[PDB]
C-alpha cells in the first residue's frame, strides 16, 4: 500500500507542474490563493 | 543442567526469555499500557502473571496486583451463577505426553470428571483416612501424578498432602 | 556542552539588551498604567527570544513574520548562534529548511539540489551565526 | 492521562475498591501464594472523622454528615427503611478485630479462640473495624459484641 | 489510526474508569448497536 | 548569533536650539563606565560537564534519524549525494571538505604549526607572600595595580579612575552643556577625553544610573558602554587622573574605602556587568 | 534522477515519533532523573540571582528616568526614550572557547579567495513594516510615521496572525514542553498586539484615558476584555514529588534486569 | 622539591567582598603551599582545629603530597573549629559560611576539595545542601567514608517499616519481625580516620541518644545530612583506596554517589601509609590526573590533539 | 485568577523560551494531577449490573 | 504531553549533531556542531572580524574611518509633527508629538 501511495505522489506533482506550465504559456495569470498547493510560486517554474 | 557430568541447579532468567519472544514490551510510549493488542505477533496475550516470592513486608501497589480478597459483589456471587453453565466433562487441564501415541496428539486433556475420579480411585484403592499424611515427590506437577492424582486424592478423601523439597535431581536436596 | 555555555552568554547579553529597551518599555508602561517589574520584563523577553519554528511544510509556518520586527531583532540575545540546536529550534536545521521549500512547492527541485550542497550549508551557517550576510535593500 | 487513570476516590468509607473492581492496568501482574493471608482494607484516611464533635458550625462535620447521607441514599437505607434521619450525634460502633481472614482455632487445643478484650479507645488500628457507611468487615471479626 | 482503549480491560459491577478513554479509534458496541444492517430481531430471540 | 543591521535605520539625536537653563545652573554630570567583553566563555562546572555528557547521550539516542550517523550518511545509504562533487562516502567528503587543493595545503600547514592558546594569564596568578610582606611592612594595603587589560579573559572588566584633587576612586565624568542630550554627553566624554583613539560601543540611549550629591547640589548620570579597540591614554583626562584600574564586578567592593561615595559603590555594582551571576 | 534525490531529501525532512529505548533500564533512568534534579538545584542560585539583579537594574534606570523627569528637561526624556537602533558593530566579538593567538592571519598567510566570498541568507527576511516603506505609498520619514498607518499595521497583524495560528493549530497540534512553548509564544504575540491597539485607543481618546486612570478595577477588567493577562509560570521544583500509587506513567515499567 | 606551608592572613581590603554579617566567620590564619593562588586552588580541609599549634603540624601531612604534585594554582588549608556551645545547629553551617567566606575573599568560585577527615562531611554538606552546590566543584575524599552499607540497608528498612506501620493490611507478624530485624542490627557511627574527631563523632554527630528517638525506628539525620539528600549528589566524587585493608567500602559509594571505580593506590597497604612519601607519587598521580579532567586548558588541548591526530590519519590515508 | 493561556506554564517551556531555543533546565517532569471520584455520587448497586458485568 | 519517566527533552527534532573545532581568522578557536559529516579542525576564513577589517579597509579608500560626531553636529533641523510614532519599535509604538529627523547614512 505504502509504496504505490508514495509513488502516486511524484507522479501527480509532475503532472501538476506540467499542467501549470501549459496554463502559463496560454498567458493565464494564476494567483497563489486559487491554486490547491497555495504555497506554490509559479514564477519559480 | 550438567556441569562436569554432574547435575546442578541453574537459575534461569525466564524474564529475559519473555522479552525475547515479545520484544515489543521493551518499546514504551506513554499510551502503550492501554493499546488494544500488546504484541501484533500474539494478539491473544493479555496478562502475564509473575509468580515469585518477594519477602518485603510492603505489598505491591494495587495496579500491578490483582484483588484476591473480600466480597466480590453485592447481590450474588457470580461464580455460582456461572457454575450452572459448566458441565463436568468440560476439559480443564492439559498435560504434555513425552511419548505421543500419534504424531498428532501432543497434550492430552482432562475434565472435571476425569480428575476428580482419578484422585478418588487412587484415594480409595490404597486406603486413606482423614488427616493421615501422604507425600509427593516434586516435578510431578506436569504429569498426572502431582497435577491430578495426588491433590484430588487429598481433596476427595480427607487427607493431608505434603510436599517435600521443591526439587529432586541434585543429591543435596535429595 | 554548547547550550550550557549559550545560556550563560544569554544571561550576559540579556541585561545589556534590557539597558537599551528600558526606554521603550518604561515609555509604554506610563500610558498603559501597567506594572513595570521583573514579571513584565521576562514575558517581554520571552516573546522576543523564544520563537518556535514550526513544521515548515505547512506553509502557514514559513509565512510567519512577527519575529522579524525591528525591536525583536534588537532586544534578542545571540544565544541561538552559539548552540546549533538552539538555532535549529528558532529557525530549523539549515538543510531541513531548504528541502522544506521543495516540499511546499515554493522552489524547483533543481534549485534546491543546487544550494543544498554541504559546502554551502556550512558557509551559510557560519555566516548566519556570525552576523554576516547579504541584504537586498529592495525586497519583492 | 486524564483519559487513562486508575480510579482514586477521596473517601473509601464505602470501601468501593472491594466492589467496583478495575483490572490492574499493568501488563505484568505479580501474584504470589503469600497474599491470600493479606487483608485488603482501604488505606487510612486523613482527618479521622470519628473524633469530630458534631457542632453545627463546623466545616468538617458538615461535609462528613452530607457524605454519610449521600451514602445512605445510594444503598437505599435512607428514603426506604429509615425515611427520616436527623443526623446529630457522631456515632462510631467498633468491633474488636484482629484483621483475621477466615475463622481460626487454637493449635494447643482445637478450641474456639477466646473472646478478645473489649476495645477501650479508638486507634488507627481500630478504624476500618468500625461501622462507617456501607463499608465491609469480615464476618470472622464481627463475632463479638 | 492507533487502536487502543480502556475497554480492553475488564470492569466489574460499576465502571469507574474515565469515559472519554474507553474506545480509541475502535467502534464501540453502541456504534454497532445503532448501525446493524439486519432489522428487528424476533421476540423469540430474547 | 548577532543580527546584521539589515535595512534597519538608526536615528541620531537633536541638540535642541532652546538652551536648557537647568543644564547650566543645576549641575548635571554624565559619567561613562567602560567595560570590555569577556574574551572567553565561562569555565564550566563539573556538574555542567556531566549533564552535558547526559544530554549528548540522550539527544544522540533520540535523534531525528537514528541508525544513520549524519545527513551525509543518511542520503548516502539511499545512494544519493548532498556534496558538490557528488561524492557519496562521508569519510572522503570530510577528508577534503571543500574540493579546493589550496585549502588542503592550508590545513596541512595549520596542522603542524598551530597550537591552541593556553587560557589563563600569568597576570592573575596571585601571590600572598610579597603582598602580605608589603602589607605587614607598610601596615596599610591597597589592591594591586589593575592597569593590565589582559588580566583575566573570563569576565567583564570595567574601568575605575581616581581624581588627583579628590584622591578617591571614581567613574570618568563630564559636565553637561546646554543644548546637547545625555547620550551625546557621554559620547563627547569618551571621545574628547580619549581624543579619538577609542572605538566605543555605547549600549543604550537613556543613562543607566543616577546618584545625588547634596554638597554639590548635583546629579551624576552613570552610563554604560563597551570597549572594542584602541589606546585609552589617560594623560588626556581633564578631571585629573592619578591612576586607572580594570576591575571585575567582584572587587569594585574592595575599593569602597578609597571610593568617593558609599552610594556610588552600590549603584556602580548594580549597573556592573558580569559573565556569571553566581554572586 | 532529480525527483528521487528529492524523495531522499523529504525522507530526511520527516521526523518520526519514536519509542523509549529498549536498552534503558530502571536504575539508569532513575539516575538521569537524579542527575537532572541535581543540576536544577544547581541552577536555582544562578537564576534567582540573575532574576533579582535584573530587577535592581530596571529599578535604577527607572529612578534615573524619573530623576531627569523631575529635574524638568522634557526634551532629554523623549530623545532618551526613543530606542537606540544601531546594533553592536562588527568588531563586537562573541566570547570564544580560547583566547586569540599572536599574529594569526587566516591560514598563516595562505589565501583561498573562494572561501572569503560573502553569501546570501535564507530565507530572505521581511517584516510587517516593509509594506510601510518599500511598497507603494511609502512614508517620507519611515521610522517616524504618523499614527493611523501604525494602527492599520496593528489591526492587520492581529487578523493574519490569528488566522495563521488557527491554521497551524489545526494542522499540527503540539503538546508537552515544546507544545506549551509554541502556545506561549503565540499568546504573548497576541498580548503585545492587543496592548498596542490599547495604547492607541488610550492616546486618541483622552476621556477613556482619564476614566481608565481615575480608578483601579476599570483598568484590569479592561485588560481582561482585550486579552491582556498575566503569564503563570508554575513554581520551580527542586525535589521529587511524592507520588500516589496511581501516578505511574501510561507505559510498561522500565525493565529492572 | 619539598616546600612547606606559608602561614597567611586575609587583608582588610579583601575582606570587603564578604558580606558584613559573615565577615566575622573568616579565620585569622590560612596557608598557601605554592607561590601562586590562581583563579581556583586545591582547597584542603582537615579535622577539627584547636589553636594554630596543631595547624602547623597537620599541614605537614599534606605537605609531601602537595609538594609532589605541582598545581599552578597551588593550595589553601582552611582550619575548622571543634564546636560551639551556644547553638545546637551551629556546626556544619558554621563551617559552610566559613569556607564560602574565605572563597569570596580569595575571589574563587568553583573549587576542587580534598579531605582526610571530618571536613569531608562538611564538603558533602555543601554539595548536598541547596544554595551551596555552585561553590564546591569537585569533592575528593582520601579514606573518609561519607556512607556505609549498613546505613543504606537500615534506612531502607526504616522507610518501609514507616510505610507499613501506617499501612493496615500488613499483618502484625511481618511488622514485629521487621522491627526485631531492625533492632538486632543497629547502625554504629561512620568509621573515623582522625585522632581528634572520634570525640566529635561519638558525641556530636552519631551519638545513639539523639540521632534516633523511638530508638532504632525514626532516625533524624538532620544534624549531619539525610540519606535522600546524599543520594542525590552528582558532584563528581573521587574516593581513594589503599590496595590492602581500607575503610569506606566503595560498594556504598558506587551505590550512592554514582557508578565510578574508586582510585586505588598500589603502594599503600592501609591508611596512614597515605601520608608517607613512599606513596605520595601515586597519590599525586591520581590527584593530578583527576584535576586535569575539569581544567578547560588541559581537556581543550587534549581533544584538539585527538582531532589533530585524526585529521593526520585522514591526510595520510589520502595518499 | 486567570492566565492568557489558562493554565500555569511548565517551567521547562518558560526557561526554554527566555534562553532562546534551549532546554537544559527542568527536564524532570512532575507527575500529572489526580482526579478524585465521588463514590457516593455513584448510582445504587443493581442486580442486572451484576448479572451482565461479566459479559 | 503525557507524563513520562524519562526526562523530557525535545526529541525527534534535531537530526544529529557532529561537533567540530573551528579556527576563527583571529586565531582563537571555537567548537560548533552541524547536521552532516564535518571534518574536525576546520580553518575558518571569512569570519566576523575579518569582515570588519575588510569594511575598515573599505572605509580607508574614502577615508571615513575618523569619526561621526553627533554632539558637535549643530544641525538646526527641527520639524514638529502632530501625531507620529517610532515604527522601529512596533510592538510598543507610542503616539508622541515628535521631532522629525533624518537617518544617519554611510554608503559602502
Amino acid at each position: 500500500q505504502f509504496r504505490k501511495l508514495q509513488d502516486t505522489f511524484w507522479s501527480n506533482r509532475k503532472v501538476l507542474v506540467n499542467r501549470v506550465k501549459s496554463m502559463y504559456n496560454q498567458g493565464a495569470r494564476t494567483s497563489a490563493k486559487d491554486m490547491p498547493i497555495k504555497t506554490i510560486n509559479i514564477k519559480a517554474f | 543442567e550438567v556441569k562436569q557430568g554432574v547435575l546442578v541447579e541453574r537459575n534461569m532468567h525466564f524474564w529475559d526469555m519473555i522479552y525475547n519472544v515479545i520484544p515489543e514490551l521493551g518499546l514504551s510510549y506513554p499510551g502503550q499500557r492501554f493499546q488494544w493488542v500488546h504484541s501484533q505477533e500474539f494478539f491473544f496475550l493479555k496478562k502475564v502473571v509473575i509468580t515469585d516470592h518477594n519477602m518485603n513486608l510492603l505489598g505491591v501497589t494495587p495496579m500491578r496486583k490483582m484483588l484476591v480478597w473480600g466480597p466480590f459483589s453485592y447481590y450474588e456471587q457470580r461464580l455460582r451463577r456461572l457454575s450452572a453453565l459448566l458441565h463436568p466433562d468440560d476439559p480443564i487441564l492439559a498435560l504434555e505426553d513425552p511419548h505421543p501415541a500419534l504424531e498428532d496428539k501432543l497434550h492430552i486433556t482432562y475434565s472435571h470428571r476425569n480428575c476428580i475420579n482419578a484422585g478418588f480411585l487412587f484415594g480409595n484403592l490404597m486406603g486413606l483416612k482423614a488427616e493421615s499424611r501422604f507425600g509427593v515427590m516434586p516435578n510431578h506437577h506436569v504429569d498426572p501424578v502431582g497435577a491430578i492424582v495426588a491433590p484430588y486424592a487429598a481433596l476427595t478423601t480427607g487427607a493431608v498432602l505434603v510436599h517435600i523439597h521443591s526439587d529432586m535431581f541434585t543429591d543435596d536436596h535429595a | 556542552m554548547n547550550d550550557i555555555y549559550a545560556r550563560r552568554l544569554a544571561q550576559a547579553t540579556m541585561f545589556h539588551q534590557l539597558m537599551r529597551c528600558h526606554g521603550t518599555l518604561w515609555a509604554a508602561t506610563q500610558v498603559t498604567k501597567e506594572q513595570m517589574d521583573y514579571n513584565f520584563i521576562r514575558e517581554e523577553f520571552m516573546r522576543v527570544n523564544g520563537r518556535r519554528a514550526m513544521p515548515l511544510l505547512l506553509g502557514a509556518a514559513a509565512n510567519e513574520n512577527l519575529h522579524q520586527l525591528h525591536l525583536s531583532h534588537l532586544s534578542e540575545h545571540c544565544a541561538w548562534g552559539e548552540s546549533a540546536r538552539a538555532l535549529a529550534v528558532q529557525r530549523q536545521t539549515p538543510l531541513s529548511q531548504r528541502v522544506a521549500a521543495l516540499g511546499r512547492m515554493a522552489e524547483t527541485i533543481h534549485q534546491v539540489k543546487t544550494a543544498s550542497t554541504v559546502q554551502n550549508l556550512f558557509n551559510e551557517q557560519i555566516s548566519c551565526m556570525e552576523g554576516i550576510s547579504s541584504f537586498e535593500e529592495e525586497p519583492l | 492521562d486524564t483519559m487513562f487513570q486508575y480510579p482514586v476516590y477521596e473517601n473509601e468509607l464505602d470501601t468501593p475498591h472491594l466492589f467496583n473492581i478495575t483490572e490492574p492496568p499493568d501488563f505484568f501482574v505479580y501474584w504470589n501464594v503469600s497474599d491470600f493471608e493479606r487483608t485488603s482494607y482501604p488505606p487510612l484516611p486523613e482527618e479521622d472523622h470519628r473524633l469530630l464533635l458534631p457542632l453545627s458550625g463546623s466545616a468538617p462535620w458538615k461535609q462528613h454528615r452530607k457524605r454519610s447521607l449521600k451514602y445512605l441514599r445510594k444503598h437505599e437505607i435512607l428514603p426506604n427503611y429509615l425515611p427520616h434521619v436527623r443526623q446529630d450525634v457522631n456515632l462510631s460502633v467498633v468491633f474488636p478485630g484482629v484483621y483475621a481472614t477466615r475463622a481460626r482455632l487454637c493449635e494447643e487445643t482445637g478450641e474456639p479462640l477466646p473472646p478478645p478484650p473489649p476495645v477501650s479507645r479508638m486507634t488507627h488500628r481500630n478504624f476500618w473495624m468500625t461501622a462507617h457507611c456501607g463499608n465491609y468487615i469480615e464476618l470472622a471479626d464481627l463475632q463479638h459484641p | 489510526v492507533w487502536l487502543g482503549g480502556t475497554a480492553a480491560n475488564t470492569s466489574l459491577g460499576r465502571d469507574v474508569m474515565p469515559s472519554t478513554g474507553k474506545y480509541i479509534n475502535i467502534v464501540s458496541p453502541t456504534d454497532v448497536a445503532a448501525n446493524i444492517s439486519a432489522g428487528a430481531m424476533p421476540p423469540e430471540a430474547n | 548569533g548577532f543580527h546584521s543591521q539589515h535595512r534597519t535605520p538608526v536615528l541620531p539625536q537633536v541638540p535642541a536650539a532652546e538652551v536648557q537653563q537647568a543644564a547650566s545652573e543645576s549641575k548635571v554630570r554624565v559619567a561613562y563606565l567602560l567595560h570590555r567583553q569577556p574574551v572567553v566563555k565561562p569555565t564550566p562546572h563539573p556538574l555542567e560537564m556531566e549533564m552535558a555528557f547526559l544530554l549528548q547521550r540522550e539527544h544522540q539516542r533520540y535523534s531525528r534519524h537514528e541508525s544513520s550517523e549524519s545527513a551525509t550518511h543518511f542520503m548516502a545509504q539511499r545512494g544519493q549525494s548532498i556534496d558538490a562533487l557528488n561524492r557519496t562516502d562521508p569519510r572522503q567528503i570530510q577528508s577534503n571538505f571543500f574540493g579546493l587543493e589550496l585549502y588542503q595545503d592550508a590545513m596541512r600547514v595549520v596542522l603542524q604549526r598551530y597550537k591552541p592558546e593556553r587560557r589563563v594569564t600569568p597576570r592573575d596568578l596571585w601571590d600572598p607572600a610579597t603582598y602580605g610582606s608589603s602589607n605587614a611592612n607598610s601596615n596599610a594595603s591597597s589592591p594591586p595595580t589593575r592597569h593590565s587589560l589582559h588580566r583575566k579573559l573570563d569576565d567583564y572588566l570595567h574601568l575605575i579612575v581616581r581624581d588627583e584633587a579628590s584622591g578617591k576612586w571614581t567613574v570618568p565624568q563630564t559636565e553637561l552643556r546646554g543644548r546637547e542630550t545625555l547620550r551625546m554627553a557621554a559620547e563627547r566624554a569618551i571621545a574628547t577625553d580619549n581624543g579619538e583613539g577609542l572605538d566605543c560601543y555605547v549600549w543604550s540611549n537613556a543613562p543607566q544610573a543616577t546618584v545625588p550629591n547634596a554638597n554639590d547640589g548635583s546629579w551624576l548620570f552613570i552610563y554604560v558602554a563597551t570597549y572594542l579597540s584602541g589606546r585609552p591614554k589617560f594623560s588626556e583626562f581633564r578631571p585629573k587622573t592619578i591612576d586607572h584600574a580594570w576591575v571585575t564586578r567582584h572587587e569594585m567592593m574592595q575599593y569602597e574605602e578609597n571610593f568617593q561615595s558609599p552610594e556610588l559603590v552600590r549603584v556602580l555594582l548594580d549597573i556592573s556587568a558580569d559573565s556569571t551571576f553566581e554572586s | 534522477n532529480e525527483e528521487k534525490w528529492a524523495q531522499a531529501a523529504m525522507e530526511y525532512l520527516h521526523e518520526k515519533r519514536h519509542c523509549n529505548d529498549s536498552r534503558k533500564r530502571q536504575h539508569d533512568v532513575d539516575n538521569e532523573r537524579r542527575m537532572a534534579f541535581a543540576f536544577d538545584r544547581y541552577c536555582s542560585v544562578n537564576e534567582k540571582i540573575f532574576t533579582e539583579r535584573l530587577s535592581r537594574l530596571s529599578d535604577r534606570m527607572t529612578e534615573a528616568l524619573e530623576t531627569i523627569k523631575q529635574l524638568g528637561m522634557d526634551h532629554a526624556l523623549e530623545e532618551a526614550l526613543m530606542l537606540s537602533s544601531e546594533q553592536p558593530p562588527l568588531n563586537f566579538r562573541r566570547p570564544t572557547l580560547t583566547p586569540p593567538v599572536a599574529g594569526y592571519e587566516p591560514g598563516f598567510g595562505l589565501d583561498v579567495p573562494q572561501l572569503r566570498s560573502r553569501q546570501a541568507e535564507y530565507p530572505p527576511v521581511g517584516r510587517p513594516t516593509d509594506a510601510m516603506e518599500f511598497g507603494e505609498e511609502k512614508d517620507p520619514s519611515f521610522p517616524l510615521v504618523e499614527s493611523f498607518r501604525v494602527e492599520d499595521l496593528t489591526t492587520q497583524c492581529l487578523n493574519e496572525l490569528e488566522e495563521r495560528h488557527g491554521e497551524i493549530r489545526e494542522a499540527a497540534p503540539t503538546t508537552g514542553v515544546e507544545g506549551e512553548a509554541w502556545e506561549a509564544y503565540v499568546a504573548l504575540q497576541k498580548k503585545a498586539l492587543a496592548r498596542q491597539q490599547l495604547i492607541f485607543e488610550l492616546c486618541n481618546n483622552g476621556e477613556l484615558r482619564e476614566r481608565y486612570d481615575s480608578d483601579v478595577a476599570f483598568r484590569q477588567r479592561v485588560w481582561e476584555e482585550r486579552g491582556m493577562l498575566p503569564l503563570e509560570i508554575e513554581r520551580e521544583r527542586l525535589h521529587e514529588e511524592p507520588r500516589h500509587y496511581a501516578q505511574e506513567p501510561a507505559y510498561h515499567p522500565f525493565r529492572k534486569m | 622539591q619539598h616546600a612547606s606551608f606559608t602561614p597567611f592572613s586575609i587583608q582588610p581590603w579583601q575582606a570587603r567582598c564578604v558580606g558584613a554579617s559573615r565577615r566575622k566567620l573568616l579565620p585569622q590564619m590560612l596557608m598557601y603551599h605554592g607561590a601562586r593562588l590562581g583563579p581556583r586552588p586545591l582547597i584542603i580541609l582537615d579535622h577539627s582545629t584547636k589553636g594554630e599549634a596543631g595547624v602547623a603540624e597537620a599541614a605537614r601531612k599534606y605537605e609531601s603530597i602537595l609538594s609532589q604534585l605541582s598545581w599552578d594554582y597551588g593550595a589553601v588549608y582552611i582550619p575548622l573549629h571543634a564546636q560551639c556551645t551556644d547553638s545546637s545547629k551551629d556546626l556544619l553551617e558554621q563551617s559552610c559560611q566559613r569556607i564560602c567566606a574565605v572563597m569570596d575573599a580569595l575571589d574563587v568560585r568553583w573549587t576542587h576539595f580534598l579531605t582526610y577527615s571530618y571536613g569531608a562531611l562538611v564538603a558533602v554538606r555543601m554539595a548536598s545542601s541547596q544554595e551551596f552546590p555552585h561553590r564546591v566543584g569537585t569533592l575528593m575524599s582520601l579514606d573518609t567514608p561519607l556512607v556505609t552499607r549498613e546505613f543504606l540497608r537500615n534506612m531502607e528498612q526504616r522507610e518501609d517499616i514507616a510505610k507499613a506501620e501506617r499501612d493496615i493490611n500488613v499483618p502484625e507478624d511481618g511488622l514485629a519481625f521487621a522491627k526485631q530485624a531492625l533492632l538486632s542490627s543497629l547502625e554504629g557511627p561512620l568509621p573515623c580516620p582522625a585522632a581528634e574527631d572520634e570525640s566529635l563523632y561519638r558525641d556530636y554527630l552519631f551519638d545513639p541518644n539523639r540521632i534516633f528517638g523511638a530508638g532504632g525506628l525514626v532516625r533524624d539525620e538532620s544534624r549531619y545530612v539525610p540519606l535522600k539528600s546524599l543520594l542525590g549528589v552528582r558532584h563528581p566524587v573521587q574516593l581513594i583506596v589503599p590496595s590492602a585493608n581500607p575503610l569506606s567500602d566503595a560498594a556504598a559509594h558506587s551505590e550512592v554517589f554514582g557508578h565510578r571505580r574508586p582510585a586505588v593506590v598500589k603502594c599503600c597497604q592501609r591508611h596512614e601509609d597515605l601520608f608517607k612519601e613512599s606513596a605520595a607519587k601515586e597519590v599525586a598521580g591520581v590527584l593530578g590526573a583527576w584535576m586535569r579532567r575539569f581544567e578547560p586548558d588541559c581537556f581543550i588541548s587534549k581533544r584538539y590533539e585527538q582531532a589533530a591526530n585524526e585529521m593526520g590519519q585522514l591526510m595520510l590515508s589520502t595518499a | 485568577n486567570r492566565s492568557l493561556l489558562g493554565y500555569p506554564l511548565r517551567r521547562a517551556a518558560a526557561m526554554e523560551m527566555l534562553y532562546g531555543g534551549i532546554c537544559i533546565q527542568h527536564l524532570a517532569q512532575p507527575p500529572f494531577p489526580l482526579r478524585k471520584i465521588q463514590s457516593e455520587s455513584l448510582p445504587p448497586p443493581s442486580l442486572q449490573g451484576e448479572r451482565d458485568d461479566l459479559e | 504531553g503525557m507524563f513520562a519517566e524519562e526526562l523530557s527533552i525535545e526529541r525527534s527534532r534535531f537530526p544529529r549533531f557532529h561537533s567540530t573545532f573551528t579556527i576563527q581568522t583571529d586565531g582563537s578557536l571555537n567548537e560548533r556542531e552541524f547536521e552532516f559529516a564535518v571534518p574536525p579542525i576546520v580553518t575558518l576564513f571569512h569570519d566576523r572580524l575579518s569582515a570588519h577589517r575588510e569594511r575598515q579597509l573599505e572605509l580607508a579608500k574614502i577615508g571615513k574611518l575618523r569619526k561621526e560626531r553627533n554632539w558637535e553636529t549643530e544641525q538646526k533641523g527641527e520639524e514638529s509633527v502632530s501625531m507620529a510614532c517610532n515604527a522601529l519599535a512596533f510592538p510598543y509604538c507610542i503616539p508622541k508629538n515628535m521631532l522629525k529627523r533624518s537617518r544617519v547614512v554611510d554608503p559602502l
